[PDB]
């Protein structure tokens, strides 16, 4: 089927350049104008521009004319976009999407983050229930990922044993570093006789951290 | 035998994007 | 540009009921015979999915449950009947004037029976203390409806800030809302005081919900 | 038998995109 | 006999971009 393989995520220091990709496949590359959109989470979709690839011709929204520089390679069946002089506002998520009267097929989106803040592996802190506490049929555990950057981070419990009964709360930005947390609920019988562990992967910093949850 | 005939003409391409708003009177 | 405006912001309906969303345009977007509005669906972590193009027509592979009507400057999207799959952001956009512009968004949440939320309170981990920071997590799981207010109280006395909170959102399976809420102290500050408690005010309980833990 | 015939000629180029609507008032 | 017909020709290029609108009154 038609497919829009977008390039990997990206982090850049403000004021630097950045180039992005969108390998197209499954239809004649030439025949369809390709477009670019910008999504900033919790805000709407902003049309950046579009490039016809049969000739290289391009058309930009007024706003992005100085920022965005659209390119295409006919051999590669690839569309490119370049963003220069990056400034935080630019930090966001960028889709390439095919156009045939409407935006029928999209890529998955490359994700841009622009900051001075340097790459940091996360401190992981277990959340064993209160020293002084009353057990029930269900026990809730969790563990807390803190002080990591940049953002993509994922947590798997008992080595992926539990998908249900698991709550993952989205990250926030705390003093220029990210912080997230995860909840898991097993039965009272199950823990602590069994082992419950949260494994935390922060592939950005090439680091995974595994934490066995212990009671007191 | 001789080769087959040439293939049918290709499909017509996609329509171009719409233009921007006209200048002021 | 052309300014599209969606209503309402967010809406809640029960599965099987009807959901209607309205897109309103700054200037009408009709070329000769027919209007040029398309409706898009977007789900967390995913690119937008085309539903409707030209208002009346439906993209091949989109269930009939999605009927969209409009004409002139005013359009609306309708779904009958709503389903667990259909939790999403919905966008309207026009292909009439460049630069192409999108709606602002409309969140679609399911209506379900009010559910009390289980609460859990966690001390800061020893590990973290060695580091010299101390934070106190409180989890609030499996509730509805969304509106909830958390309140932190040290030694019987309230603290307003240093707190961060994060929410989960309804899902193809879970329709309840869960919330984390970290409260982040310094070690010394934590050490000085003794008793800590997160407090929870929600529809389902006239009396505010509490979990406390005495230090030691 | 014989080998297949050559590729057909390329297709007509797509229709030109529409003009934008009327401008602000004089 | 003869071989079969060759594949269909390549699809036309995306249409040219739309132009500026008429002036207002």
């Amino acid at each position: 089927q038609v497919q829009l393989q977008q390039s990997g995520a990206e982090l850049a220091k403000p004021g630097t350049s950045v180039k992005m990709s969108c390998k197209a496949s499954g239809y004649t590359f030439i025949s369809y104008w390709m477009n670019w959109v910008k999504q900033r989470p919790g805000q709407g979709l902003e049309w950046i521009g579009a490039i016809n690839p049969s000739d290289g011709y391009t058309e930009y929204n007024q706003k992005f004319k100085d920022k965005a520089i659209m390119t295409a390679d006919r051999s590669s069946s690839t569309a490119y976009m370049q963003l220069s002089s990056l400034t935080s506002e630019d930090s966001a998520l960028y889709y390439c999407a095919r156009y045939g009267g409407y935006f029928d097929y999209w890529g998955q989106g490359t994700t841009l983050t622009v900051s001075s803040a340097k790459t940091t592996p996360p401190s992981v802190y277990p959340l064993a229930p209160g020293c002084g506490d009353t057990t029930g049929s269900s026990v809730t555990l969790g563990c807390l990922v803190k002080g990591y950057f940049p953002e993509s981070v994922t947590v798997t419990w008992s080595s992926g044993s539990l998908s249900s009964s698991v709550h993952t709360f989205p990250a926030l930005l705390q003093s220029g570093l990210y912080t997230m947390s995860s909840s898991v609920t097993v039965p009272s019988s199950t823990w602590p006789s069994q082992t419950v562990t949260c494994s935390v992967a922060h592939p950005a910093s090439s680091t995974t951290v595994d934490k066995k949850l212990e009671p007191s | 035998g001789p080769p087959g005939p040439p293939g049918m003409p290709g499909e017509r391409g996609a329509a171009g994007i719409a233009g921007p708003k006209g200048p002021p009177g | 540009d052309i300014v599209l405006t969606q209503s309402p912001a967010s809406l809640a309906v029960s599965l099987g009921q009807r959901a209607t969303i309205s897109c309103r345009a700054s200037e009408s977007v009709e070329y000769f015979g027919t209007s040029l509005m398309q409706w898009y669906q977007q789900k967390p972590g995913q690119p937008p999915k085309l539903l409707i193009y030209a208002a009346s027509n439906v993209e091949s592979g989109v269930p009939a449950r999605f009927s969209g009507s409009g004409s002139g400057t005013d359009f609306s999207l309708n779904i009958h009947p709503v389903e667990e799959d259909d939790i999403a952001m919905y966008f309207c956009q026009q292909s009439r004037e460049v630069p192409y512009t999108f709606g602002g968004g409309s969140k679609l949440e399911i209506k379900r029976a009010d559910a009390a939320p289980t609460v859990s309170i966690f001390p800061p981990s020893s590990e973290q203390l060695t580091s010299g920071g101390a934070s106190v997590v409180c989890f609030l799981n499996n509730f509805y409806p969304k509106d909830i207010n958390v309140k932190w109280k040290i030694d019987g006395s309230e603290r307003q800030n240093g707190v961060l909170n994060s929410w989960t959102d309804q899902d193809s399976k879970d329709s309840t809302y869960s919330m984390s809420s970290t409260l982040t102290l310094t070690k010394d500050e934590y050490e000085r005081h003794n008793s800590y408690t997160c407090e929870a005010t929600h529809k389902t309980s006239t009396s505010p919900i509490v979990k406390s833990f005495n230090r030691n």
